């Protein structure tokens, strides 16, 4: 059994906005974990990715669900 | 000459008018419901229980 | 630098109470003074105004105005009541004074 | 106030036709629609403005508020 | 007498208020709201009464009595909806009703206008105390915050709130008195609504061009009855579309959680039709002045008649003040917005600005642009 | 930071103004509520009785209430006793009282789902996203003992652990029970559970729209008709001079 | 003098196509009232529903 979700996300995660957003994210992620004393969190950067990924996941996910 | 026939027979006498407002209503109800329901249900095939019913009542 | 005369004309055409065909004075709100005032108005004028005012209500009732031609031009608006309305007001202020 | 004592009226002659001898919603184009426009273009420039203005301020406001939340790439470059 | 419709002590009352009643011919569509407002009332009182017949006013049964009414009482769901959404149809109308009067100077008919202000105040109260009834988070918290406001009133303050509701805080003893109050006030509205129309009828009805209508009036019924019934449907259709398609479009979800005194929701705000004032309320910091601003935001209506300077009644032929007017509604519209938002920077400012631009347009601009507008006409 | 992520927006089979709920899906949902959620989440306002005629047969539902016993009124000696639930009983409460539940779910309190769909902004769109949406916290952000990061949830720390993975249950109608899919049905259920009217309320909305359509033009023509006598009217001023 | 007064023209202007002189207005109007009343008859009807 394979959840259409994860499949339709893999695709979405390849769309421009995602890819463009995933990057802006991975950077902050590797940058906040690189220092010992920083107040920054990568929440923001993360959401932007999710607000983008999911948006198209929606445009299609339900096409496969019964 | 419907319209004219109409007036003469149905709309001239205050009496006749009311009487066809009723008979007219009964007929409008019966017809307007079926039609609406139909339109409704059809825009929703296989979703209403009326449609899913048989699977569990045997079928 | 800028004529009140230039302005007044601006406002007149701006207001628009002429597209209905009525004089300035045909619009003054009827408080106590204007009421006395109109009652002194000669009959010529009274009926003239009466019709105008009704012709305006009817346009307004129809959501339609009067053709451009018939629009009263600023310079031809006749202040038919102001003279009267004026005496009424000073006649009154005279009394509002004496009674003190 | 009732009917018969409203005003001293004189010399007005009116003419009107029964509702059945005429048309209800007549000349939608000949005169109807034009005047509707004769109106939209008569007040638009008086009503629209302050509404449009409001809008801009609504947007500015929401956008700004939604910006003052996100972090400035430089509040920490160390 | 012959007519036997103009002689009978009661019919004569009707045939003189919905027939044979002299109405101007050029009455605008804005005049359709008094009608609506009235039928709007008949409707509430009906649906309400019928809805009250299934309600229980007790901390432990309120929330569910309503829920039960919706899940169990036949067509109960519809009745609740109509009543709730109706509350809004009511305010939207009462707000367009005010408007029309504000800009046709209908308010010059003082007495008929003053009662109208009393109608607004009353219609409010009844709608504040009426929203608590379902006893949900907002019902409760709204009641607790808005009522506690009186607390600012120095001295005889705390003791009022502390008596107003039950004893020490919005709890059972206040849900009851609120329910009661809610049941009573609407009938008082109807009562007064009669006085309103009385004073009105004293003079004719005002009209768009603001000049004597006597020149040619028309029998209400043959015409306006039809006219209003048309309005009734044209305005009642959206009501229902909203009521039947997006029932909760205007309703806070937080009010689907049974009231709980240990969880204050974030963003406690009264219904939209109150926001504009909620805004002007949190505009001035000094808690006391805040209430006053709030109180004045509505009570100012009593002053409008004393701020009329134009030699003309309506403002049809007054382009300047005409923009001032729309600039004003726009202003209220903005206050509404500001009210639904948190008390934070972008807002806090826009708030007190709009709030300030409110009292100036009414108190100082309008009257001023008024006279200045007169000079320009050579008066 | 009052920073939050908002749910997307799925094309639910029941979002059309004229589109009702997909009962076959509702039926399913019920199952996931019953077989997985109902062990923590109460649903006090619905009862078996409701399923009858909507997504379950009378007898079918009757037998489904039996599966659970309920506490009932005093004896002949005055004491609480148990018995097989009837059709009129409301869905069972997992816990005797809140504090009792807060202690079984590490402090937090699983809300009653009766109106959840309308108790949160987003409704199904929200709940769905929340269910199929947990993931490791982003850098700099750390969730405490007993809580689970979920971006869609304000604070991003839910006392609720991911309650739904593939299978977990087996839709008997013969349907590919993937987390994503199963969560969908649960949501369409929550919808129905919150406003059973739904379908009825809309078929009704249709009928109203058609009346407005027909009624207003008639009264419009009628209004226009009576008035014409004025709209058409014609004045004239004739002083004898 | 009143003899000097005519009734303006509603011809076309407003009159429905069955109304233009030299043709009896009466043969055509039981048809004209029939329509109108029908519209009203229908409203009372729709309303009852
Ligand atoms: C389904 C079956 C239902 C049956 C149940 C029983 C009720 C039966 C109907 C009884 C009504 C008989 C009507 C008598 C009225 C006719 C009439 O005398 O006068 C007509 C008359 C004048 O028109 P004329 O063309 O001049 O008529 C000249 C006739 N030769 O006045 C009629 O307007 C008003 C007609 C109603 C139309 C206006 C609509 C008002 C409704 C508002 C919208 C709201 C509805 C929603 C909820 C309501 C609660
Ligand atoms: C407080 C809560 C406020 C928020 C409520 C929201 C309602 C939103 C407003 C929608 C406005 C629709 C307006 C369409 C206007 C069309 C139009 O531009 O033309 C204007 C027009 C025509 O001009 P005439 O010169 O008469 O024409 C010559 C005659 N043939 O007439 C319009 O007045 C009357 C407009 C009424 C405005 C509605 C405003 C309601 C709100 C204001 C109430 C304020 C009072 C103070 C406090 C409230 C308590
Ligand atoms: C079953 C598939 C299921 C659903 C559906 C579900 C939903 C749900 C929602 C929508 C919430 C509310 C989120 C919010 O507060 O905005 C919620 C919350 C909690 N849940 Fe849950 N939940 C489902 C199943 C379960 C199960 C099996 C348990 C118990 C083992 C459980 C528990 C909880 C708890 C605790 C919360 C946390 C609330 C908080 O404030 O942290 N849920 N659930
Ligand atoms: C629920 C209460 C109210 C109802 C049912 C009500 C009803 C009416 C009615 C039946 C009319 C006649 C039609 C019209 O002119 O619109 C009317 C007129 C009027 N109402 Fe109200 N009214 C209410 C509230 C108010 C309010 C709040 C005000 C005051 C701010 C007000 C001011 C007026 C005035 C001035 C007139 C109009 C005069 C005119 O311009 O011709 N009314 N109202
Ligand atoms: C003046 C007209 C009225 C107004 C403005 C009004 C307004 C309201 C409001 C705002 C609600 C809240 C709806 C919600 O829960 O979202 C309400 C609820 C209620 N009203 Fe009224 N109401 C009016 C008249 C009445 C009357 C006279 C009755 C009956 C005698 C009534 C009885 C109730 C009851 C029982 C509730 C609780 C049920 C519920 O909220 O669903 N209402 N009303
Ligand atoms: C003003 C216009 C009012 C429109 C009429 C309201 C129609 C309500 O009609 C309703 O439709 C439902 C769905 O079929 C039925 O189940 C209800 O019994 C019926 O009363």
């Amino acid at each position: 059994l394979v959840d259409p979700l994860t499949t339709v996300r893999e695709q979405c995660e390849q769309l421009e906005k995602c890819v463009k957003a995933r990057e802006r994210l991975e950077l902050c992620d590797e940058r906040v974990s690189s220092r010992s004393q920083t107040e920054e969190d990568c929440t923001e950067e993360l959401f932007d990715f999710l607000h983008a990924r999911d948006h198209c996941v929606a445009h299609k996910l339900f096409n496969s669900l019964k | 000459t419907l319209t004219a026939r109409l007036y003469s027979l149905l709309f001239r006498r205050t009496s006749t008018f009311a009487l066809t407002i009723v008979v007219g209503a009964l007929l409008f109800e019966r017809a307007f419901d079926q039609g609406a329901d139909a339109i409704y249900e059809h825009i929703n095939e296989g979703k209403l229980w009326k449609h899913i019913k048989h699977k569990y009542e045997n079928k | 630098s800028r004529w009140l005369e230039g302005i007044r004309k601006w406002y007149y055409n701006a207001a628009g109470f002429n597209k209905y065909g009525l004089m300035r004075d045909d619009t003054i709100y009827e408080n106590d003074d204007v009421k006395e005032a109109i009652r002194r108005l000669p009959e010529n004028l009274y009926d003239d105004r009466m019709f105008r005012i009704k012709r305006a209500l009817d346009l307004n009732m129809r959501q339609q105005i009067l053709p451009k031609e018939q629009w009263t031009k600023y310079e031809e608006d006749v202040p038919y009541l102001e003279p009267y309305l004026k005496e009424v007001i000073r006649e009154r202020k005279e009394r509002e004074e004496w009674d003190k | 106030r009732q009917f018969g004592h409203l005003t001293r009226v004189r010399h007005l002659i009116t003419y009107s036709l029964s509702p059945f001898e005429q048309r209800p919603f007549p000349h939608y184009f000949s005169k109807g629609v034009p005047n509707v426009w004769r109106r939209l273009r008569a007040c638009i420039l008086r009503v629209a403005p302050p509404f449009l203005a409001f809008y801009l301020l609504y947007t500015w406001g929401t956008q700004e508020f939604e910006k003052s939340k996100r972090k400035n790439p430089a509040a920490y470059v160390n | 007498a012959p007519n036997i419709r103009k002689s009978h002590p009661l019919l004569k009352m009707i045939n003189n208020s919905l027939i044979d009643l002299p109405a101007p011919s050029n009455i605008s569509a804005w005049w359709n709201f008094g009608s609506l407002l009235a039928v709007c009332l008949m409707t509430q009182i009906l649906t309400g009464l019928l809805l009250a017949m299934h309600y229980t006013a007790d901390t432990s049964l309120a929330f569910s009595s309503v829920a039960h009414t919706c899940r169990n009482v036949q067509y109960g769901w519809l009745i609740r909806n109509l009543h709730a959404n109706g509350a809004s149809f009511f305010f939207i109308c009462i707000f367009l009703h005010i408007g029309r009067g504000l800009y046709y100077g209908s308010y010059l008919y003082k007495e008929t206008w003053n009662t109208g202000v009393i109608l607004l105040l009353t219609l409010m109260a009844t709608a504040f105390v009426g929203y608590v009834l379902p006893w949900g988070q907002m019902s409760f918290w709204g009641a607790t915050v808005i009522t506690n406001l009186f607390s600012a009133i120095p001295y005889i303050g705390h003791t009022l709130v502390e008596w107003a509701w039950g004893g020490f805080s919005v709890d059972n003893p206040t849900l009851t008195r609120f329910f009661a109050l809610h049941f009573l006030l609407p009938f008082a509205i109807a009562g007064i609504t009669i006085i309103h129309l009385t004073f009105l009828h004293e003079s004719g009805s005002n009209n768009p061009l603001g000049i004597s209508s006597d020149s040619d009036k028309i029998p209400f019924h043959p015409y306006y009855s039809f006219k209003d019934i048309l309005g009734l449907t044209l305005m009642l259709t959206p009501f229902l579309t909203l009521a039947l398609f997006s029932p909760n479009l205007l309703g806070d979800p937080e009010n689907f959680t049974p009231a709980n005194p240990l969880v204050t929701p974030p963003h406690i705000k009264p219904e939209w039709y109150f926001l504009f004032a909620y805004a002007i309320l949190r505009s001035i910091p000094n808690k006391l002045g805040g209430v006053l601003a709030l109180a004045a935001s509505v009570l100012i209506l009593f002053l409008i008649p004393f701020l009329h300077k134009s030699k003309q009644r309506t403002m049809t032929f007054r382009p300047l003040s005409q923009t001032l007017f729309w600039l004003l509604v726009a202003n209220l519209l903005i206050l509404t917005w500001i009210g639904s938002q948190p008390v934070e920077h972008p807002f806090i400012i826009i708030g007190q600005m709009a709030s300030l631009s409110y009292f100036t347009i009414l108190l100082i601009l309008f009257p001023t642009i008024g006279t200045l507008e007169n000079k320009m006409l050579n008066y | 930071s009052d920073l939050e992520l908002h749910p997307p927006s799925y094309p639910w089979s029941h979002r059309g103004p004229l589109s009702s709920l997909d009962h076959t899906s509702i039926r399913r949902g019920f199952q996931v509520y019953k077989q997985v959620c109902s062990s923590c989440h109460s649903m006090d306002y619905v009862a078996y009785r409701h399923l009858v005629g909507v997504c379950y047969t009378e007898d079918e539902a009757k037998a489904l209430a039996e599966e659970v016993e309920v506490q009932d009124g005093p004896n002949e000696d005055g004491e609480m006793f148990m018995r097989p639930g009837k059709l009129s009983d409301y869905f069972p409460k997992p816990y005797p009282n809140p504090e009792a539940a807060r202690a079984a779910n590490n402090g937090a309190l699983p809300p009653d789902l009766s109106y959840i769909v309308r108790a949160r902004h987003g409704g199904e769109d929200y709940v769905f996203s929340l269910l199929t949406g947990y993931c490791e916290p982003p850098t700099g952000v750390s969730v405490r003992e007993g809580l689970y990061f979920n971006p869609y949830f304000p604070g991003q720390a839910i006392g609720m652990a991911p309650p739904i993975y593939n299978d977990v249950l087996e839709f008997d109608d013969g349907t590919p029970a993937t987390m994503s899919q199963v969560a969908k049905d649960v949501c369409t259920f929550l919808r129905w559970a919150a406003e059973p009217e739904h379908d009825h309320r809309k078929r009704m909305g249709l009928k109203m729209l058609l009346m407005m359509g027909l009624l207003v033009p008639l009264v419009y023509y009628m209004k226009r008709h009576k008035w014409s006598v004025l709209k058409s009217r014609k004045l004239a001023y004739r002083p004898p001079k | 003098s009143h003899t000097d007064i005519k009734v303006p023209n509603f011809s076309d202007y407003r009159r429905p196509p069955d109304d233009y002189s030299t043709k009896s207005s009466r043969e055509s109007d039981p048809s004209r009232k029939g329509f109108s009343y029908l519209v009203t008859a229908v409203t009372t009807l729709g309303v009852a529903y």
